[PDB]
């Protein structure tokens, strides 16, 4: 039906089960973030491979499965 | 103690005596020392029983008279409590111990 008010209780539905605890879970993931920039760095030290490139292939990993 | 009772008793500073008593001891504030007179007056009738939250193991005896000297392990936990703010992680699990330098959060 009508795209109006789809991608709105789309959004508003997982941002409904997730509207962030306003410092706790926000920061939670923030940190979490920074924690792989730099794991995904070292990681990169360790293999050789580039920082981009681990990026990605956690991308690839975590989404289940894409052409990416 | 919530059940129990350590009397210990520094004649000048030195801890000259550490002894404590299980709940159904009738303990006595400040008496004693007439001659030592073996006066921790306290009364031992029927059950005596032990705190719940600190421990006796380790078991020793040197056997003579009427009485005992026993000397023991006594290991009560302490609860003391901490608050986390919005900023504070929580680096261990749910019950684990920790060292003196062993960072918790």
């Amino acid at each position: 039906k009508i795209s109006t008010s789809d991608p709105v209780r789309q959004y508003l539905h997982e941002i409904g089960q997730v509207p962030l605890l306003t410092l706790e879970e926000e920061v939670e993931l923030a940190r979490k973030v920074e924690e792989g920039m730099e794991a995904i760095k070292k990681l990169s030290e360790i293999t050789g491979l580039d920082p981009d490139l681990i990026r990605e292939v956690v991308r690839a990993k975590i989404l289940g499965s894409a052409r990416v | 103690l919530e059940e129990g009772a350590f009397l210990v008793l520094r004649r000048e500073d030195e801890p000259v005596a550490t002894y404590f008593l299980p709940v159904g001891m009738t303990p006595l504030v400040v008496h004693g020392e007439i001659v030592e007179k073996g006066q921790p007056l306290a009364e031992a009738k029927g059950l005596l029983r032990m705190p719940r939250q600190v421990r006796a193991a380790q078991v020793e005896a040197e056997e003579e008279g009427e009485t005992v000297y026993l000397t023991l392990f006594l290991e009560w936990t302490e609860p003391k409590d901490y608050r986390v703010q919005p900023h504070m992680n929580v680096v261990v699990p749910e019950g684990a111990r920790v060292e003196a330098g062993d960072k918790i959060v």
